[PDB]
């Protein structure tokens, strides 16, 4: 885990504001449940791009 | 006050006495083994 | 609250001799009727008392004719030296008379709400056994304090034995 | 019951397209998974009785071409519950 | 509009203690302040005591057993293996006793203030004021300040090299 | 919604109404006129759905008899870690695993019976463990004996637990209906802290103890130098000389490169050839996978938080065209009667512990499980059984449901009844079914007999003779065989040795040996699909037919255990739903006597037996099934005849106990037959020719003496049959791999 220049946190926080954004259309409610849900599928969606990155392919 | 009630129910008794002449009988065939004569 | 603690006033107990206050912050009072406890809190605290004046008057040395003891725990030389003399057999059965014949009765008495739950009768005393409101109470609670560090103080008086596998006088013979 | 079976071929495309370009090298296939099958079933289709269970690109792109074939026909019948 | 955020009210006013009534997130929304209060005060609790325990970390009498593990890590190297599995016991059975019954008993509904009743040689206390509430508030805001001061203190060596904290000043 | 209600001082806790038998059924509280209120005291005693319709009491009554089942689980896995510990070999077995057999339980000197104590090795006898739970000990990491004692004690104090659990939740603090039906939270808590805590922690187990241990064992050290697995976690040092990934900590796991884990993780599968067993490194990173997979599958179910589903806006979302309502009313029916839950439960449990048999004896996961026999058959064995009466409860309860609690109300066209409409279309189909594979699946074993008898052994379907050479399985065993380098692509080995690859040899013993299938085992898999189809032919039966039969249009009225109707429509005795579970229970026994004699005797010729030098093999049978499968003269003669040799001429010896389980388990067989064939009106008045007998000497009993009720009389006989017939099996096998593994 490097800064800015890309790495890993670079293509996780893509996954969390994607994954945010599909809160916003799965029940869209402004509450904490959808930070707390869709931040974590985001992290779902982030984890598993992330070593499929690295398995197969260049990161 | 019935918990001595319980104990004389037919399968609690049958356990008690059973395992008692069970007892009598392998209790008496350790101390006296392979008792064919008498 | 009833407690001089955090908070639980008045569980189930309140006026049994704790004279500190009633302790109890889990949830034994809660469910389990509270008298069982009671007999196994007295037994407990008498044979605990009976427990640490064993290891104290036996670090005192005195044996009829044994080992030297050098612990009086850690079972063969003490315990199964005297196991293989045919001589503890006896002093476990004699207590196994007493609690089957003399315990378990008055377990029942602890059973059906009768007996204020220790209480063997038991006072050779004159001029100071009194049956009644203050020294039962003032003294009950001396059986029961003394029997509690008799608890924790016999359970030091076991674990001293890794960084000293010594006895206790040995223990006060170090620091 | 069957209201609407209108089209077959577009699960066709729908389900050689979406395997034949990715290759995914290191398995059976080095190239994609429907020319692994359809480079080999015209050595095997002008009457031939080879094709034993050792024959892995035809015998095994059976299975694994069919079980997603009549899975996306099926969702393209699920695909007229919409109507 | 509660003072501190973006103008965005929250609903919570019902006996926390420090008038702020900070939810950007509304936690207190999904979990009782009760339980939350006493993590509040009870983190607060380690802070203090946490961060003048770093502050007596290298400072004058020792119970003088050591002279190399005056780092961090280093001391839960060192200290863990033998001397602190009971500062781990001691307030276990303290916790298990003690702050189970007090966080299950008031997030169960029992009236209290989540500070837990106890040893007050100190104190005002004896007016049922607002400076009661005054040592509460400053309490609390002297815990999460300490608190941050953790992270401080520990930020204060690992992207320094893992030296100490007052030496950081030479 | 979600919350917690729960009524607190409920039942009182008094033995008041232990002195009164039969307090709970206001039908049975009369007192005993007859003995036959002495039986329906025990059939009625968990009839909680017949107690009161309340479904509060019910569900009270339910829950805390769970208690009292994992209180008994909990004393007899502490009876095994104790008999472990203070009786067993074990540590002694550790020494050298494939020399020393087994042994726990050492006969107490009476009669004879000391002659049971075979000599194991390790220097002390008793009778051998098949049970193997030696196996699960290594791979455990148990080092020495205190370990079991001091888990053989918390086992207890687990039962103590259970017991005050149950007694705490039926009487002092019982919950609501409204806690029971929150389904949502209860697979939302299965899932996720059942199942998937279960396995991240034994993930934890198995790195911080059981990699370090059998990593230390696998390298040949004897359990002295070995330190303790506590001793493994105060320093990585320790550790990382084993396995180097635990210098790194947890750094590389929160920085994603979990490249660094493949010391500790891996994926390798195929079997280590020095402990014969699964490679722990693959079994840890197996139970991250369950980990991960279950945490994940735990959290699609919305409780109190607006996120995750409800069942019902699920089954209401498969309106299907050709069910029309669609899974409506689903969600209504499993949530509100319990034997609907206990069908699918058991049908999935069972056929879960079918899913074990197999996975235990192709990919054997324990060290040293292969190397002695009959730990890897028995274990292969009763996993079957539990797996086959586990079904045949599903094909109860699933009845009952269909009997007690069925409710066309709620149930209007939805995807159940709509099957109910052409039950008829069901069971003809199982019936052509049925009588298909009981043709093609028997009537090749009655040609390969004849032929083989008519001399005519060209004709028959033999290797030599017509080939039914079974062409997918030998094909997708072949797919198999190319897994670990084609599609399981970082892989190393296939699968399993069942598949693939050369064998293993583990102390000049089989561990897995590739399985070939020919044109003998084709049959047995008919067999098996013919006598699986059978009872699923009366379980189906027993559950369409359960309520409104054409033949009796009332068995809802009736019941589910009523005997008959009578005489009329010509006699429709054993008619009920319960009747054809009465059925499914023979045919289990039937169904997995054929899994288990297919199993251990193509495991006997393909796989099991040792190996000598220069890569020789050596079968215990002797390669002897696929010119012997494929009649009943050669199953019989080379499989139930000649492996009783070493069962019959048992006696003087140490597995003569088997030699008495092998015939009086005969015994009780045949004991069965008097209840199946016989009826009570015979008994009946035959008993009371006898109690003329009585009444001559005034020896008449107060409570009358009546014959056995019709399903009593019956249900006898099956768990005769069952406890004969499956006991001859348990004597045989055990008695037969003994004497060679
Ligand atoms: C779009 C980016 C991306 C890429 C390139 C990959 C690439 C890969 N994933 Mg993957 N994955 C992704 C996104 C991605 N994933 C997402 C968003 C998820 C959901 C969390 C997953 C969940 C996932 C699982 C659950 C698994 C893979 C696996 C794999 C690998 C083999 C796939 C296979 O068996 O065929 C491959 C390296 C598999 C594997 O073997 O990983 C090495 C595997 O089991 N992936
Ligand atoms: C309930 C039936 C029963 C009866 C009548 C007896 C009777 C007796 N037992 Mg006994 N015993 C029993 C059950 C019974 N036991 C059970 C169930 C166990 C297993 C815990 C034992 C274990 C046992 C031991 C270990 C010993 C006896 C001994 C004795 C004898 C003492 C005098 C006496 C004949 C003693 C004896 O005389 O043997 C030398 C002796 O040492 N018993
Ligand atoms: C029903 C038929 C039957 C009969 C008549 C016998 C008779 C006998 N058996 Mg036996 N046995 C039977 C069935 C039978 N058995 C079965 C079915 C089994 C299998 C479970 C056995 C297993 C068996 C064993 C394992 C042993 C015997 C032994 C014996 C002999 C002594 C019994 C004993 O313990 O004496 C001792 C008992 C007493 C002294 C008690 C009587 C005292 C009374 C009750 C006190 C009150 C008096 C007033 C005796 C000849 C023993 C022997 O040595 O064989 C010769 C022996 O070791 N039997
Ligand atoms: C900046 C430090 C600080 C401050 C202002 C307070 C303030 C307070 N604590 Mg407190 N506390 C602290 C540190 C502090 N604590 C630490 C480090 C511990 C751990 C030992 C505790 C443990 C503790 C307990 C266990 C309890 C309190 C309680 C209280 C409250 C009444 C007691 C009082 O008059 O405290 C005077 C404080 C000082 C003079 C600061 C000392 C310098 C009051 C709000 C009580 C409470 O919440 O209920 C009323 C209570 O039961 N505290
Ligand atoms: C994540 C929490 C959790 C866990 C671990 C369990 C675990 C279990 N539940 Mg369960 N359950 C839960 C939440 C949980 N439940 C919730 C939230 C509900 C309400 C919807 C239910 C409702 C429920 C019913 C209705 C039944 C179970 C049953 C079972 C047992 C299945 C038997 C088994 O697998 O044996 C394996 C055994 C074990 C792994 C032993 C585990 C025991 C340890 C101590 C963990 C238990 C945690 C416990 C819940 C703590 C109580 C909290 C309390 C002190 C405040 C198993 C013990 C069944 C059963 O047999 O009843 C007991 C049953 O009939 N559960
Ligand atoms: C060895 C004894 C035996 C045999 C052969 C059968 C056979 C059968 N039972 Mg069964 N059954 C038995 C014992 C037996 N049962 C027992 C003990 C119970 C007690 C629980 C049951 C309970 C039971 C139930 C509850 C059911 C069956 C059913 C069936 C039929 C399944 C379909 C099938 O296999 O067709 C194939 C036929 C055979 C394999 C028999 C051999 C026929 C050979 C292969 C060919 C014919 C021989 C020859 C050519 C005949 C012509 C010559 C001759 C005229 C001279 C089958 C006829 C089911 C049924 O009735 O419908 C499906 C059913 O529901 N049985
Ligand atoms: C049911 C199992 C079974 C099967 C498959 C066979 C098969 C065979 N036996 Mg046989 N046999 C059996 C049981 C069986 N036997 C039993 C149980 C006995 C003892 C009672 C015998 C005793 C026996 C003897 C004594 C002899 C044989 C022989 C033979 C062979 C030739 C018989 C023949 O002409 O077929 C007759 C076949 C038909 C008349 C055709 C009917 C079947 C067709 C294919 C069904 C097709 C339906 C179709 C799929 C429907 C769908 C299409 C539609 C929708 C359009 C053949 C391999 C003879 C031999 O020499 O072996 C080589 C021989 O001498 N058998
Ligand atoms: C399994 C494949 C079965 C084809 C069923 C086709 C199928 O599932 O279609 C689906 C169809 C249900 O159609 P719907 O669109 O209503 O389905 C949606 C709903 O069912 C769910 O809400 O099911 C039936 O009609 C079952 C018909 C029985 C068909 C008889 C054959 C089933 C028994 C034969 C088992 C064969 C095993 C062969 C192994 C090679
Ligand atoms: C010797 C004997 C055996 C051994 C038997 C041993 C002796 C069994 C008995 C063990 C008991 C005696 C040990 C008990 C220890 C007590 C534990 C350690 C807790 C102690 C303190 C608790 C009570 C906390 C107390 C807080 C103390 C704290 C300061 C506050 O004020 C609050 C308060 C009071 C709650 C064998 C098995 C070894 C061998 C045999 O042959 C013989
Ligand atoms: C009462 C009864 C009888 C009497 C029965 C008996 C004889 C009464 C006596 C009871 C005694 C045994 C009470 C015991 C109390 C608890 C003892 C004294 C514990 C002491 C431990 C203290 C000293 C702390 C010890 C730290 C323990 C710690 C582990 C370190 O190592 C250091 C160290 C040693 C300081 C009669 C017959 C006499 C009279 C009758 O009327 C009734
Ligand atoms: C034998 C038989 C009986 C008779 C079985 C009798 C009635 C039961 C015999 C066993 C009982 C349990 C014996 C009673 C003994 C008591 C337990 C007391 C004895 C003392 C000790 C053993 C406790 C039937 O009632 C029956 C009914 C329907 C179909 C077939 C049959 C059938 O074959």
């Amino acid at each position: 885990m490097i800064t800015i220049p890309y790495t890993i946190p670079t293509i996780m926080v893509i996954s969390n504001l994607v994954g945010v954004a599909v809160g916003r259309y799965a029940l869209g409610r402004s509450d904490l449940t959808q930070l707390i849900a869709s931040m974590c599928f985001g992290h779902i969606i982030g984890v598993g791009i992330v070593l499929g990155l690295s398995n197969m392919g260049v990161i | 006050m019935n918990l001595k009630k319980y104990l004389s129910t037919a399968p609690v008794v049958a356990t008690l006495w059973l395992f008692l002449t069970a007892g009598i009988l392998i209790e008496l065939n350790r101390f006296f083994p392979d008792s064919l004569f008498y | 609250p009833s407690m001089p603690f955090l908070k639980r006033p008045s569980k189930l107990d309140g006026s049994l001799p704790g004279g500190e206050g009633c302790f109890d912050p889990l949830g034994f009072t809660e469910v389990f009727s509270l008298e069982w406890l009671r007999e196994a809190e007295i037994k407990h605290c008498r044979v605990a008392m009976l427990a640490v004046l064993g290891v104290i008057a036996q670090e005192f040395g005195t044996f009829d004719f044994y080992n030297a003891k050098s612990k009086l725990q850690l079972s063969p030389d003490l315990h199964n030296q005297f196991v293989q003399n045919g001589a503890l057999q006896q002093i476990l059965l004699f207590v196994c008379a007493w609690e089957f014949i003399v315990g378990l009765p008055a377990l029942i008495e602890s059973v059906n709400g009768n007996r204020e739950p220790g209480y063997f009768g038991f006072d050779p005393l004159k001029l100071g056994g009194t049956v009644g409101s203050a020294q039962w109470k003032r003294m009950q609670a001396g059986e029961l304090r003394n029997g509690r560090l008799a608890m924790i103080a016999f359970g030091g008086f076991f674990h001293q034995q890794l960084l000293t596998k010594q006895g206790i006088i040995e223990q006060l013979a170090h620091f | 019951y069957p209201l609407n079976p209108a089209v077959i071929f577009i699960a066709l495309i729908g389900w050689s397209a979406v395997a034949a370009i990715p290759s995914n090298i290191p398995v059976l296939g080095g190239t994609g998974l429907t020319q692994a099958f359809l480079a080999s079933i015209q050595r095997l289709l002008a009457q031939y009785p080879t094709g034993p269970k050792l024959d892995d690109p035809f015998w095994f792109y059976l299975i694994v071409y069919h079980v997603g074939l009549f899975a996306l026909l099926i969702f393209g019948q699920i695909g007229y519950a919409g109507y | 509009v509660p003072f501190a955020p973006v103008p965005e009210a929250v609903r919570e006013s019902g006996l926390a203690g420090s008038e702020a009534e900070f939810d950007p997130l509304m936690i207190t929304s999904y979990l009782p302040i009760s339980w939350m209060r006493e993590s509040e005060v009870k983190h607060g609790r380690i802070a203090m005591l946490a961060f003048v325990g770093t502050l007596a970390q290298q400072a004058y009498q020792f119970p003088w057993y050591k002279g190399a593990p005056t780092t961090l890590v280093g001391a839960h190297d060192h200290f863990v293996t033998t001397a602190l599995a009971q500062i781990l016991l001691f307030t276990s059975a303290f916790e298990i006793v003690a702050g189970v019954p007090a966080a299950i008993q008031t997030v169960r509904g029992s009236g209290r203030l989540p500070g837990y009743y106890g040893f007050d040689p100190l104190g005002l206390w004896g007016k049922d004021e607002a400076s009661r509430k005054r040592m509460e508030l400053a309490e609390v805001k002297n815990g999460r300040l300490a608190m941050i001061a953790m992270l401080a203190l520990w930020h204060q060596e690992v992207l320094s090299g893992g030296m100490g904290v007052i030496e950081q000043l030479v | 919604q979600v919350k917690v209600v729960v009524d607190r001082d409920v039942v009182p806790t008094s033995f008041e109404k232990w002195a009164k038998p039969g307090h709970f059924s206001r039908s049975l509280a009369k007192g005993p006129k007859t003995t036959t209120w002495i039986w329906n005291l025990h059939a009625d005693a968990h009839d909680f759905d017949s107690h009161t319709s309340s479904l509060e009491e019910v569900s009270r009554k339910i829950f805390s008899a769970h208690f009292g089942q994992l209180a008994i689980i909990f004393i007899w896995l502490s009876g095994m870690y104790f008999h472990g510990a203070r009786f067993s070999n074990y540590v002694a077995w550790l020494s050298n695993p494939t020399g020393i057999k087994p042994s726990a339980q050492v006969v107490w000197p009476i009669v004879g019976q000391q002659i049971l104590n075979a000599d194991v090795g390790g220097g002390m006898q008793g009778i051998q463990i098949t049970s193997g739970l030696f196996q699960l000990w290594r791979a455990s990491g148990i080092v020495n004996e205190l370990q079991l004692y001091v888990t053989a004690l918390g086992g207890l104090g687990m039962a103590g637990l259970m017991i005050f659990a149950g007694w705490f939740h039926y009487h002092k603090a019982a919950p609501k209906l409204e806690w029971f039906q929150n389904v949502e939270s209860m697979l939302n808590h299965h899932l996720a802290g059942l199942l998937g805590l279960g396995s991240l922690s034994w993930a934890g187990h198995q790195i911080h103890v059981s990699l370090p241990i059998n990593k230390l064992l696998d390298a040949g050290v004897a359990p002295s130098s070995i330190p303790l697995p506590h001793e493994f976690i105060l320093n990585r040092n320790l550790m990382a000389e084993l396995y180097p990934s635990f210098q790194q900590g947890l750094v590389p796991f929160f920085t994603l490169n979990w490249k660094q884990y493949s010391d500790i993780l891996t994926f390798k599968g195929g079997l280590s050839p020095v402990t014969g067993g699964l490679w722990l490194t693959d079994v840890a990173h197996h139970h991250l996978a369950i980990a991960v997979l279950f945490l994940v599958a735990g959290h699609m179910y919305r409780t109190n938080w607006g996120i995750g589903h409800s069942i019902k806006q699920i089954l209401e979302a498969h309106k299907g065209p050709l069910t029309g309502e669609g899974h409506k009313g689903l969600y209504e029916i499993l949530t509100t009667s319990w034997h609907a839950n206990l069908a699918i439960n058991l049908a999935m449990l069972g056929s879960l512990s079918i899913i074990v048999a197999h996975h235990m004896y192709a990919m054997p996961p324990y060290p040293y499980l292969a190397t002695d026999y009959p730990t890897q058959l028995s274990l292969f064995t009763h996993h079957m059984w539990i797996g086959g009466f586990c079904i045949v409860g599903a094909g109860a309860h699933a009845a009952i449901y269909m009997v007690r609690d069925y409710s066309p109300t709620v149930n209007f066209n939805n995807v159940l009844d709509r099957m109910i409409r052409h039950r008829d279309a069901i069971i003809s189909h199982l019936n052509w079914v049925c009588i298909f594979l009981g043709m093609h699946s028997f009537g090749l074993y009655i040609h390969n007999d004849t032929m083989r008898a008519l001399g005519r052994a060209q004709d028959m379907f033999s290797d030599t003779a017509i080939q039914l050479q079974p062409v997918f399985a030998q094909w997708i065993q072949q797919i198999h065989t190319l897994a670990p380098g084609n599609t399981a692509v970082n892989a190393l080995a296939t699968a399993s040795y069942a598949f693939g690859a050369d064998t293993v040899t583990v102390g000049s013993k089989i561990a897995m040996m590739p399985i070939k299938l020919g044109t003998a085992d084709f049959m047995v898999h008919h067999i098996h699909a013919f006598t699986i189809h059978v009872t699923t032919l009366i379980l189906l039966k027993g559950v369409l037919y359960a309520r409104n039969s054409r033949l009796i249009p009332d068995k809802a009225n009736l019941g589910f255990r009523f005997p008959c109707d009578g005489p009329g429509r010509g006699g429709t005795c054993q008619v009920s739903a319960w009747d054809h579970v009465f059925l499914g229970l023979f045919w289990m026994y039937n169904a997995l006597s054929i899994v288990i004699f297919h199993f251990s005797w193509k495991m006997q010729s393909d796989v099991w037996g040792t190996v000598t030098s220069n890569g020789a093999i050596s079968h215990i049978t002797g390669g002897n099934f696929a010119q012997s499968a494929i009649t009943i003269n050669g199953w019989l003669r080379d499989f139930l005849w000649a492996q009783a040799s070493q069962v019959i001429q048992s006696y003087g010896s140490s597995l003569s106990a088997y030699g008495l389980m092998f015939l009086g388990a005969h015994f009780v067989w045949a004991f069965s037959l008097m209840f199946l064939f016989s009826g009570r009106g015979y008994w009946q008045e035959l008993i009371e020719s006898i109690v003329w007998a009585h009444n001559k000497l005034k020896v008449a009993p107060a409570i009358a003496p009546r014959a056995l009720s019709i399903t009593q009389g019956r249900a006898v006989g099956v768990a005769h049959y069952l406890l004969g017939g499956i006991a001859t099996t348990w004597a045989f096998f055990l008695a037969r791999i003994i004497a060679v593994g």
